[PDB]
RNA sequence: AUUGGGCGUAAAGCAAGCGCAGGCGGAUUGAAAAGUCUGGUGUUAAAGGCAGCUGCUUAACAGUUGUAUGCAUUGGAAAC
RNA sequence: GGCGAAGGCGAAAACUUAGGCCAUUACUGACGCUUAGGCUUGAAAGUGUGGGGAGCAAAUAGGAUUAGAUACCCUAGUAGUCCACACCGUAAACGAUAGAUACUAGCUGUCGGGGCGAUCCCCUCGGUAGUGAAGUUAACACAUUAAGUAUCUCGCCUGG
RNA sequence: GGUGCAUGGUUGUCGUCAGCUCGUGUCGUGAGAUGUUGGGUUAAGUCCCGCAACGAGCGCAACCCUUAUCGUUAGUUACA
């Protein structure tokens, strides 16, 4: 695990007089093979929505395969009108992201890609974008299993 | 036999044109009544596959849950089968988040272990008023946590009477990758439930009939004595 | 616009600190204001020490100060050196009248006593620590001694500006509105070159029913 | 399912 | 936002109808191939873009060879 | 609720008369959707003329209210409100969803047509609603009559 | 001497008012909501029933004094 947290914001809530300040935060972990856990978590002291924070991203793994550190098939995330593509490049390349993008690119231990941002730049849209465009992700040998032909073809 | 076809009286019966559409594969079309029936072969092999299971969680030496909060018949069913054999169960209300976390769960019972064990140990040296209220508490305690004592972990194995009526028993099964049968009336969601028994709940024969052969079927793994092993005959219990 | 939990269930359950009885208003107010002064000085001059406290037993001229303390090395010294210096002050400002004695003492579990948790509390944030990790370790090692929950608020400069964001935390059982529950406050000021800090704990010891009377 | 035997 | 945008409440559906041109057009056969795919030929100045070679103490720089683009002709191709 | 593209259309009688639905297993054989321009219709109010004018009521007059009322309360009442002749084209001319088009759970209905039976009530074909699965969206919610899947054409928009 | 717009501490304020928060957990893109909502019952969020919520923290009551009927130990300088 890294744990590296990625947007911290301060919000206040209003009642009968002054307003109770419960700020947020949202992090998010990875093993560097591909687990990946996102987390946002309000608290009234820093530690403890670190510590909560921290909860919600363990209780949140979920892992994804790599091929030579990168994925081989060009799509697209789309969530909240904001769109992430994901391409594959070569090793002469690097890796090229969003400071956001750079830390989930970096967390789940992947490796040279071609990501763009679409659509609103607000982080935790954007987030969800990501894990949306990582969850239609598809691998060859399933996807020759649904065909007749199976040779990775 | 087990999930004989000339054996049972009343299996059809239910409102018509208040059930989820996809649910009519396993049924075949009406014919006066429209009280949705059911094909008796997949019910068949909707008990085998329970039985089987029922079976290989036994061997395991797996942990058994029964839920179940109709008005009175399977309600008083459970009781008795639960009074009889050793089986996580409820008579009140399904409590609002308690699949989901177990910890406070954990320490809850772990309070009303310690308060049942101090109640044994007293000898009524308490005053009148202190263990009058403390007997009210544990009565409270009996109707919440009265039928779920008999575990320390995560069940590994229950039953659901109606996923409708029990949404957030079904809702927080689903949460977690424990395996959960339940019996499909006419209106469910197949995705949520792993295992389908799609028998009826509308009439309580039916109702009664197959829960004494599933719970014959859990009892009779464990080598104990039991009810109905492979008789054709079954006890008639007509409601009240 | 709350008070000092202390005083509001002090002597009821808990003792006082200087118990006498002279003659009205005659001379009683030479002991009444002799007597602070030493007490005080114990406290500021005396830090390292822990002294848990001190108690003033006096009757027709005459003082009995029998000190409480952690550390009975410190209030000595090497080759008992403390000694006879405190001996001097304590005569100077206790006069020729009054007899001089003095020994230490301790007692079962010292370290849940309000007022030396509260000034090992003052003394460690003077440090310009990070105060919230200090209370961190603090409520720990006060809870490892096997009590109930403990109140603290700590009130004053965070960085500079902003007095507005004043810290406490709650924790466990803390009824102060009872009087049989073996709960003692304590209160401290800590003096930076932005400002005064103040610092108030509450020390729960465990609900102490069937008490009957004070001691 | 039914992988827990 | 031709590739690559929207138009229910943030701005955008004309008050509606008739309708030329134009835009898009149901299934099949024959003809040809205008477009299109595509062989070939000529053109697409040099230099300069990318790649390679030589001269530079490395280097910008010079020279050097290929590389692409569209156009006309012509030969197949008949799915649209 | 019915009609139509709408605005709108409600005492009745007649003449004229459009558009609309189902089976069309009778006929031409793609004869089709869109629409620059162009043409047409089109709430009220308004423009000028000839009438009619009970009441209503712009404007205006008086009386009340309040710090005050050219408002709101009342009393009145000119134009206007209606008929015919020509102009008039702004309305939240809002289903805030352009037109046409095939498909995608369903349930409760309502209405018309067909078959057939006493109503009852079965489906078929459409109009008309409410609910709601998938799907959509930022949500509201929509959801076989989509704002869904997609197509064709126009018209419009690019911060105030 | 000036700085309660540098502070601690102190006091009044809503108010003797029942309301105010957190852990877990759920839903939701999210601010957040769900307990604390509803119905009975109380000075009262007092308890109870239902309740996707289960519990906990402050306060409410409790434990402090007094008034009260009477009993006990002791009796003067109260008494008599």
């Amino acid at each position: 695990f890294e744990e590296r947290i990625v947007k911290l914001k301060r919000i206040s809530k209003t009642t009968k007089g002054g307003r109770n300040m419960r700020f947020s935060v949202l992090v998010v972990v990875g093993n560097r093979k591909g687990k990946i856990g996102y987390g946002i978590a309000k608290a009234l002291e820093v530690p403890n929505a670190i510590k909560k924070a921290i909860k919600a991203a363990h209780n949140s793994l979920h892992t994804i395969e790599i091929h030579k550190g990168s994925i081989y098939h060009e799509v697209i995330g789309r969530s909240g009108a904001s769109r992430v593509l994901l391409k594959p490049a070569p090793q002469g390349t690097g890796i090229i992201a969003g400071g956001a993008i750079r830390a989930i690119i970096e967390l789940a231990g992947y490796s040279d890609i071609y990501t763009k941002n679409l659509g609103r730049n607000t982080p935790i849209n954007m987030i969800h974008a990501t894990m949306d465009g990582i969850l239609k992700q598809l691998s060859p040998r399933r996807v020759a299993i649904l065909r007749n032909k199976n040779l990775n073809e | 036999s087990l999930a004989k076809l000339g054996e049972m009286r009343t299996h059809v019966g239910m409102v018509k044109r208040y059930w989820n559409p996809k649910m009519g594969f396993f049924i075949e079309p009406e014919r006066k009544h429209n009280n949705d029936h059911f094909v008796l072969e997949l019910q068949r092999q909707s008990l085998q596959t329970a039985y089987n299971y029922v079976k290989e969680v036994a061997q395991n030496n797996g942990q058994i849950l029964f839920v179940g909060t109709k008005n009175d018949y399977v309600k008083k069913l459970v009781n008795n089968i639960a009074k009889r054999v050793d089986v996580a169960f409820i008579t009140q209300r399904w409590l609002g988040g308690t699949l989901t976390n177990f910890k406070t769960l954990s320490i809850s019972i772990n309070k009303l272990n310690k308060l049942v064990e101090k109640q044994a140990e007293n000898a009524a040296d308490l005053t009148k008023k202190e263990n009058l209220m403390l007997s009210r508490e544990i009565e409270r305690l009996e109707k919440f946590f009265g039928g779920v004592k008999s575990l320390k972990r995560l069940p590994n194995l229950l039953i659901v009477d109606d996923p409708v009526y029990e949404k957030n028993a079904v809702a927080e099964a689903n949460i977690l990758r424990i395996p959960v049968v339940a019996l499909c009336n006419t209106n469910t969601n197949p995705e949520l439930v792993d295992f389908i028994i799609p028998a009826n709940n509308h009439q309580p024969q039916s109702t009664c009939l197959l829960m004494n052969l599933l719970a014959d079927a859990v009892a009779e793994a464990k080598a104990m004595p039991t009810m109905f092993a492979y008789k054709p005959d079954e006890e008639i219990q007509i409601e009240i | 616009q709350k008070v000092n939990s202390n005083g509001l269930r002090f002597g009821i359950n808990k003792n006082w600190i200087s118990r006498w009885t002279a003659n009205s208003h005659a001379q009683t107010a030479k002991w009444l204001i002799e007597d602070e002064k030493i007490r005080n000085l114990f406290f500021v001059n005396y830090r390292n020490a822990q002294v848990s406290n001190v108690e003033i037993e006096r009757t027709q001229a005459t003082v009995d100060v029998f000190v409480y303390a952690a550390q009975p090395a410190f209030l000595i010294g090497s080759e008992n050196k403390n000694i006879q210096k405190i001996t001097k002050q304590i005569k100077q400002i206790i006069g020729r009248t009054t007899n001089l004695d003095l020994t230490i003492n301790e007692i079962g579990s010292p370290m849940l006593s309000a007022r030396i948790i509260a000034r090992d509390l003052a003394n460690a944030i003077e440090a310009r620590v990070p105060l919230r990790t200090a209370m961190r370790q603090s409520l720990i090692k006060v809870l490892k001694a096997g009590a109930n929950g403990i109140k603290v608020l700590v009130s004053g400069r965070l960085n500079g500006a902003e007095i507005a964001r004043d810290k406490m935390y709650i924790e466990g059982n803390m009824p102060l509105s009872t009087l049989r529950a073996d709960i003692d406050y304590a209160l401290e000021k800590a003096q930076t070159t932005y400002g005064v800090i103040g610092v108030k704990v509450w020390i729960n010891r465990g609900m102490i029913y069937t008490k009957g009377l004070n001691r | 399912m039914g992988n827990f035997d």
